[PDB]
C-alpha cells in the first residue's frame, strides 16, 4: 500500500509500505509478534477490538466499519449520523446490537416492577391525548402577563 | 361536562406503574360488595346497597351517587371492593410467584444466595431490574438449602455465618393455578429417597412473601412503595363501576357465590378437604375473571 | 423548578420549532376572532397576520424551555432574536 | 499488582478481594507485552478526582446513571485501575470539532 | 396504499411536527375530563362541583388535585387496569420529591 | 430497526443529545453542535504544503525588509517597518498558525485538507470583494491591529454553549476548535492584505457575517 506521510520539507508524499492481510483473526496474539507495528494493527472484527483495546477503540472501529460500508457503494453521509448510531451502540460500555386488549402480559410486568414511563414518546402521548415533547412540543407556550 | 372545575388543569408528564396493596384498595373504596345481585329489595325492581349502586355509578339519569352527583356521563365511575375469604393468586403472576418462591427460603423468607457468593455479586450488580431478577433466579433456582454458614471470599479454611435457618427447599411445579412442592434429604444415596410432594397454599406463600426483607425484594426488582411481592396475591379485590361493564358482572356474581360459600364452611366447621375445594373454585373464578378482562 | 432571568444559559435565538408553534398558536387565535395587535395593512390570512405580529414583536407570549433535569427557563417572545 | 506467567488456580484467585481497602490486581504477562494505550484507536482516558466528578455532575445536571459507561474489566479501565463509580474523561480527536471530550463512569 | 403508518410517522417526527402527529393520530373519541389525586395519581377523586368539594377518601386529601383531559378509551383502559389490581398512576410533575 | 433504535434521541436545550431516559449519548450533538444542513466542504490551509510555502504565505516580519508587508498593501506600510511592538502580535499570530498546522496534522494523519465545516468563509470574502468593489491597486486602510485583534475577538463570539462555569467553557472552546483553525488560516494578516485586499469596512463586514452565519448553523433544540 501507498501512505501519505509528510516529507522532510513538509509536504505530503507517498511512501509505499508492505502490509499483511489475514483470513482469521487472533488480535491479542498477533499484536505481540516481533517486527510489526502494534500501534497501527487493525481488524474488521470490531468485537475483538473492543476485547483487546476497549470500548472507545471499539467505538471508533465500529464507525469505521459503518463508514466503509456506506462509502464502498460510493455514497456519502455526514459524520454525525453514523456517530450517533455508534454512540448508541457503545454507551453501556459494550457493543449492543440495534436490531379490545393485547399486551397485558407486559403491563403486568410493569406493575410488578414499578415501571415509570417518562411520557416522551409519541404513542404514549396519543393515548393520553397530548403532544409529544419532541420538536415543536419540547417547550411550553404560556400567556405573557409581564407585557404592555 | 361543559360545567366548571376549580382544579387546576394539566397534562400528564409521568405514569408510575405498580400494584394495589389490599390496604389501598379498602382505602379508596366506597362500597364493600357482599350480596351478588341487581335491584329488588326482597322483590322491588329499583336499587340494592350490596352490588351495582352501593355508592359507585348509575344508569337512571339521576345526577346522583353519594353527594358526587353529575350526569350518567361526566361521572368517572367509582370503585368498589370485595374482601376475599381466603387469599388467592393473581393469575397473571403465577409464574412470577413461582420464581420468587424459587429465590427465597420457603421457611425464613431470606434470599438463597447473597453477597458472600460471588456469582451472585455480579448478578446483584446488574442494573436493569428485569435482567437482574433473571440473573439472580438463575443462580438460586438450583439451591436446595437455606444455608447457615458458607465460605467467605477470604481465607477459606473458614466459614462465615449468614442469617441461617438450614431448611431444605422444594422443587416447585406448576399444575394449573396450583403450585406444588417437592422435598428431599439428597439425590437418591442411603438416608432418604421418595420426595414428599405437597401443595403450596397461597396462605403460606403470602406469608413467606410478607417476610422478605426490603433489601432482598428490591434486589428482585420489587419496590417498597409501588409494588411489594405480597401484592401479587389478592386479598381484596377491586370492583370496577358500571362504565367498565358493557357480562363481567355475571362473572363477579360467581366470585361472590364462591366467596359466600367458603365463608359459610369455614363458619360451620367443615372438613379440611371441602374448605380447600371451595378455596380452589374461589381462585378459578378470580382467575377466569381476569384470564374475561384481557377484553 | 425555575431559573432566574439572569444566569439563563440557553440560546437567545428563537428556534424553528418555537417559531412554528408560536405562529401557529397565534394564527389559531386570530382565526377564532381574537383581537389582533398590529395594523392589518390589508392581510386577511391568519398565519400571515401572525407573522406580521412576530415581526413587529407584538406577540405576548412566553416560551418555557425545560431542561432535561426538570428545571426551566422562561424566554419571552419579545426578547428572542428571530433569525 | 501481581503479574504472573500463565495462570492462577481457581482458589488462589479467591484470595484476591481480601483485605479492604487495599486492592489487588492481577495481570497475565502476555496481556502486558504490548501497551494497548499506545494504540491509535485508543484515546486518552484521564481519571477524574471525585471533586472533578462532583463538578461534572453538577454542571450537566446529571444522575450517575445518565453518563455513558465503561466496564470494570474494560482493558483501559484495568490499565488505569479504575474502581466502580469512578469517571474517566476521554478526550478524542474529532473530524467535526478537532477535539471532543466525553466521559464514562465505571460499572 | 393510502395511509399513515409507522414510516410516515417517523418522517413527521424527523421534521418535528408534533402538532400534526397528534391531530392525525388522535381518536375523534372525545376528551373526557377527570380529577386526579396529586399524591397517588388515580382517578379516585370525588368531585362535588356545585358545592366545590374535591376529596381523595384514602389519600385523606382535598388540597392536591388536578384536572386532566384524556380520551375515553384511556379512562377506560386505566379503570380496566385497576380492575386487575394494577395501579397506573398519573402524575402532572416530572422531577418529583427530588 | 435503526429507526426504532434511535427514534427517541433528541437534542436538548443544553446542546446535549439524549434518550427518553435522559441519558447522555453525546455531550454535544455531532461533537460540534452544528446542524448538518449548514455545513460545507472547506479546505483547511494550514495543513498542506511545504514548510517553505506555509511560511511564505502566512509569515509577516516587520523587522525584516524582505519579509515585511510591502507598503503598497497597506497605508501604514512605511510606518510599521521596524516596529517592534506590532511584531510581537504578529509573532503571536504566526505561533498560533504553526500550532494549528501541527494540531491538524495529528487529527488528519493523512493530510486531507477538505472537511465539512459550517460558514463558507471563501464565499463570504468573495462577496465582500464584490460588494465593496474592491481595487486590487490601492493599499488598504486596515491596520495590523484591526486584523489581528479583530480575528481574536470574533472567536469569542462563535458560540455554541453559553454556561458561566469552567466546564462549559472548555466544551465551548473544544467545540469550536476546528472551525477556529480554518478561521485563523483564512484571515491571517498577509492573506487579508496581500491576497484578499480587504478594506477596513469590508473586513469588518466579513467578520460580523461570519459570526451571524456561524450562529445560524448551530443545531436547534428540539430536533429529532
Ligand atoms: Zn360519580
Ligand atoms: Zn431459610
Ligand atoms: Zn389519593
Amino acid at each position: 500500500y501507498d501512505r501519505k506521510v509528510p516529507s522532510p520539507t513538509g509536504e505530503y508524499v507517498k511512501e509505499p509500505e508492505w502490509v499483511l492481510e489475514t483470513d482469521g483473526v487472533n488480535l491479542s496474539e498477533v499484536m505481540t509478534v516481533p517486527g510489526i507495528d502494534p500501534t497501527r494493527i487493525y481488524t474488521n472484527s470490531f468485537i475483538d477490538i473492543m476485547e483487546v483495546l476497549g470500548i472507545e477503540a471499539g467505538r471508533a472501529a465500529l464507525y469505521k466499519e459503518v463508514y466503509n460500508v456506506i462509502a464502498s457503494d460510493g455514497s456519502y453521509v455526514n459524520y454525525r449520523h453514523m456517530a450517533l448510531l455508534v454512540d448508541v451502540m457503545t454507551t453501556q460500555g459494550g457493543l449492543t446490537s440495534v436490531t379490545f386488549e393485547e399486551t397485558v402480559e407486559i403491563l403486568f410486568e410493569a406493575g410488578a416492577s414499578a415501571e415509570l414511563d417518562d411520557c416522551r414518546g409519541v404513542s404514549e402521548n396519543v393515548i393520553l391525548g397530548q403532544m409529544a415533547p419532541i420538536g415543536t412540543g419540547a417547550f411550553d407556550v404560556m400567556i405573557d402577563e409581564e407585557s404592555l | 361536562g361543559q360545567q366548571y372545575s376549580s382544579a387546576p388543569l394539566r397534562t400528564v408528564k409521568e405514569v408510575q406503574f405498580g400494584l394495589f396493596s389490599p390496604e389501598e384498595v379498602r382505602a379508596i373504596s366506597v362500597a364493600k360488595i357482599r350480596f351478588p345481585e341487581t335491584m329488588d329489595e326482597t322483590q322491588t325492581r329499583a336499587k340494592i346497597g350490596g352490588l351495582n349502586d352501593p355508592r359507585l355509578g348509575s344508569i337512571d339519569r339521576n345526577l346522583k351517587c353519594q353527594t358526587c352527583q353529575e350526569g350518567m356521563n361526566e361521572c368517572p365511575g367509582h370503585f368498589g371492593h370485595i374482601d376475599l375469604a381466603k387469599p388467592v393468586f393473581h393469575v397473571g403472576f403465577i409464574a412470577k410467584i413461582k420464581k420468587v418462591c424459587e429465590c427465597v427460603c420457603m421457611h425464613c423468607g431470606k434470599l438463597l444466595l447473597d453477597e458472600h457468593n460471588e456469582l451472585m455479586r455480579q448478578a446483584l450488580a446488574i442494573k436493569d431490574s428485569k435482567k437482574r431478577f433473571a440473573a439472580i433466579w438463575t443462580l438460586c433456582k438450583t439451591k436446595m438449602v437455606c444455608e447457615t454458614d458458607v465460605p467467605s471470599e477470604d481465607d477459606p479454611t473458614q466459614l462465615v455465618s449468614r442469617g441461617g435457618c438450614g431448611n431444605t427447599q422444594p422443587t416447585i411445579r406448576k399444575d394449573g393455578l396450583k403450585l406444588v412442592g417437592s422435598w428431599k434429604k439428597d439425590r437418591a444415596t442411603g438416608d432418604a429417597d421418595e420426595p414428599e410432594l405437597r401443595v403450596l397454599s397461597t396462605e403460606e406463600i403470602l406469608n413467606i412473601f410478607k417476610h422478605i426483607s426490603v433489601k432482598d425484594f428490591t434486589s428482585l426488582g420489587f419496590n417498597e412503595v409501588f409494588s411489594r411481592p405480597e401484592w401479587m396475591i389478592l386479598t381484596c379485590l377491586p370492583v370496577p363501576p358500571p362504565p367498565v361493564r358493557p357480562d363481567l358482572t355475571f362473572k363477579l356474581a360467581d366470585i361472590l357465590k364462591a366467596n359466600i360459600s367458603l365463608e359459610t364452611l369455614e363458619h360451620n366447621g367443615a372438613p379440611h378437604h371441602a374448605i380447600e375445594e371451595a378455596e380452589s373454585l374461589l381462585q378459578f373464578h378470580v382467575a377466569t375473571y381476569m384470564d374475561s378482562i384481557r377484553a | 423548578k425555575a431559573i432566574p432571568k439572569d444566569q439563563r444559559a440557553t440560546t437567545p435565538y428563537m428556534t424553528k420549532y418555537e417559531r412554528a408553534r408560536i405562529l401557529g398558536t397565534r394564527a389559531l387565535q386570530i382565526s377564532m376572532n381574537a383581537p389582533v395587535f398590529v395594523d392589518l395593512e390589508g392581510e386577511t390570512d391568519p398565519l400571515r397576520i401572525a407573522m406580521k405580529e412576530l415581526a413587529e414583536k407584538k406577540i405576548p407570549l412566553v416560551i418555557r424551555r425545560y431542561l432535561p433535569d426538570g428545571s426551566f427557563e422562561d424566554w419571552s417572545v419579545e426578547e428572542l432574536i428571530v433569525d | 499488582i501481581f503479574v504472573y506467567q500463565n495462570n492462577i488456580t481457581p482458589s488462589a484467585m479467591k484470595l484476591v478481594p481480601s483485605i479492604p481497602p487495599a486492592t489487588i490486581e492481577t495481570f497475565n504477562e502476555a496481556a502486558l507485552v504490548v501497551n494497548i494505550t499506545h494504540h491509535e484507536l485508543v484515546p486518552k482516558h484521564i481519571r477524574l478526582s471525585s471533586d472533578e466528578k462532583r463538578e461534572l455532575l453538577k454542571r450537566y445536571r446529571l444522575k450517575e446513571s445518565q453518563l455513558p459507561r465503561i466496564q470494570r474489566a474494560d482493558p483501559v479501565a484495568l490499565y488505569l485501575g479504575l474502581k466502580r463509580g469512578e469517571v474517566v474523561k476521554i478526550i478524542r480527536k474529532s473530524e467535526t470539532s478537532g477535539r471532543y471530550a466525553s466521559y464514562r463512569i465505571c460499572m | 396504499g393510502l395511509r399513515f403508518g409507522e414510516m410516515e410517522r417517523d418522517c413527521m417526527i424527523a421534521h418535528g411536527a408534533a402538532s400534526f402527529l397528534k391531530e392525525r393520530l388522535m381518536e375523534a373519541s372525545d376528551a373526557f375530563r377527570v380529577h386526579i389525586c396529586g399524591i397517588c395519581g388515580l382517578m379516585t377523586v370525588i368531585a362535588k362541583l356545585n358545592h366545590n368539594q374535591f376529596e381523595c377518601k384514602g389519600c385523606d386529601n382535598k388540597i392536591d388535585i388536578y384536572q386532566i383531559h384524556i380520551p375515553y378509551a384511556a379512562k377506560l383502559l386505566f379503570q380496566e387496569l385497576m380492575a386487575m389490581n394494577i395501579t397506573p398512576r398519573l402524575y402532572t410533575d416530572r422531577s418529583r420529591d427530588f | 430497526r435503526l429507526v426504532k433504535a434511535l427514534e427517541d434521541i433528541m437534542v436538548h436545550y443544553d446542546n446535549t443529545t439524549r434518550n427518553s431516559l435522559g441519558n447522555v449519548i453525546q455531550f454535544i450533538y455531532g461533537e460540534d453542535g452544528m446542524d448538518a444542513a449548514h455545513i460545507e466542504k472547506q479546505s483547511l490551509d494550514t495543513i498542506g504544503g511545504s514548510d517553505a510555502a506555509f511560511e511564505k504565505r502566512y509569515r509577516v516580519d516587520l523587522l525584516n525588509t524582505d519579509h515585511t508587508l510591502d507598503p503598497s498593501l497597506l497605508e501604514s506600510g512605511s510606518e510599521i517597518l521596524g516596529d517592534l511592538k506590532l511584531q510581537v502580535l504578529l509573532d503571536e499570530e504566526y505561533k498560533q498558525l504553526v500550532k494549528d498546522r501541527k494540531f491538524l496534522r495529528e487529527v488528519f494523519v493523512d493530510g486531507e485538507a477538505n472537511w465539512p465545516l459550517p460558514v463558507n468563509i471563501r464565499r463570504i470574502i468573495q462577496n465582500a470583494q464584490q460588494t465593496f468593489h474592491i481595487d486590487h491597486t490601492k493599499p488598504s486602510d486596515l491596520t495590523i491591529k484591526d486584523i489581528v485583534l479583530g480575528v481574536k475577538d470574533l472567536q469569542e463570539n462563535l458560540l455554541v454553549l453559553r454556561g458561566k462555569n469552567e466546564i462549559i467553557q472548555n466544551a465551548q472552546r473544544d467545540a469550536v476548535t476546528l472551525f477556529c483553525c480554518l478561521l485563523r488560516s483564512r484571515l491571517a494578516t498577509r492573506r487579508v492584505l496581500q491576497e484578499y485586499r480587504l478594506t477596513k469596512q469590508a473586513f469588518d463586514w466579513v467578520l460580523s457575517n461570519i459570526e451571524a452565519q456561524f450562529l445560524r448553523s448551530v443545531v436547534h433544540p428540539g430536533e429529532m
